[PDB]
């Protein structure tokens, strides 16, 4: 949480995070909406919209990101670590900015 | 003991057994027992 | 969970898992579908409506007959 | 007329159902 | 079931509306 | 017209089920 | 039944609307 | 009967209206 702070999520439109909370393999997608959704992180934008969209027979962690240049970022986290997951949005926030 | 599979609305088509068997035992009365069934629901009701 | 949803619905980032309501454990859809769920009074006031409506229902359908007499006649009288 | 209420009182819900789709079906 | 619509089939409609108003006295 | 109506209330549900099916018919 | 569908559309509005009121109250 | 009673003030919303919408597609 505290990288995406420093990184300026300004140039973020939108997040949603669609994941099964009763499935084994959403860990990893849980610990990334709690980073993401910080109080540090929301003090960026106040236009973004964060969406938690919960399932439960869905089966595909995903997560869905709108840079403010128009490129689609969606991973399916299913095996990606926390880590690896915001890691790959902190280094697109850079390149696209 | 346990809990339920909590089923999920992607795939809805279990009922509850239960539910099942109570159909079936209301359906096995007479007429004359449905409304001793409906003045008792009515007055506990 | 009425009055409860609509705080959860008013911050889009506070995801309802889940639960269990009165030994039963239910998804987000299933507390979704809980909360437009009338209590426990209305349900049990229509229940009885359901189990009479096969003798209501039986007792207006044979009183329908007379009544469709009176509704041709009925109908004649708007024609002229 | 009293024997036909003694004969619905002795049918079941199903039977009754089907009674009054019947009578549907015909008035 | 047959049986009983060709019973109540039989039945003048004095006798209907005696048969309808004993199940709304009896059942209701 | 007190005629009619004792001549109705004679007859049978099948007697006047045609005799409604003519008056639908119009 | 021929003769009761010739004599009910023979009759008048009030008539007929007599009819409906008669046919209540009995039934 | 008098089972059918307890039990069905015993069940939850959910219980009550799953049976209420099977005996509604039942009956």
């Amino acid at each position: 949480a505290a990288a995406l702070a420093r990184l300026g999520l300004r140039a973020v439109k939108q997040v949603r995070v669609q994941f099964c909370p009763f499935e084994k393999n959403v860990e990893s997608t849980r610990t990334f909406l709690q980073a993401v959704s910080s109080e540090k992180v929301r003090c960026t934008n106040l236009n973004c919209s964060v969406i938690a969209d919960v399932r439960h027979d869905g089966s595909e962690p995903c997560v869905d990101v709108l840079f403010g240049d128009g490129h689609r970022l969606i991973m399916r986290g299913a095996h990606l670590t926390a880590q690896e997951m915001l890691t790959a949005f902190a280094s697109h926030i850079q390149a696209r900015g | 003991e346990a809990l339920a599979g909590a089923p999920l609305d992607n795939a809805p088509k279990e009922y509850p057994p239960k539910i099942q068997q109570l159909v079936q035992d209301i359906a096995s009365l007479t007429l004359l027992e449905i409304s001793d069934l409906n003045e008792l629901l009515k007055k506990t009701l | 969970v009425k009055e409860m949803v609509r705080i959860l619905k008013g911050i889009p980032f506070l995801p309802l898992l889940g639960g269990c309501i009165d030994d039963t454990i239910l998804s987000r859809q299933g507390f979704i579908n809980y909360s437009k769920l009338p209590s426990l009074a209305l349900v049990q006031g229509e229940l009885v409506g359901g189990l009479t409506f096969l003798t209501a229902q039986t007792y207006s359908m044979l009183q329908h007959q007379p009544r469709q007499l009176t509704a041709l006649l009925d109908q004649y009288v708007k024609q002229q």
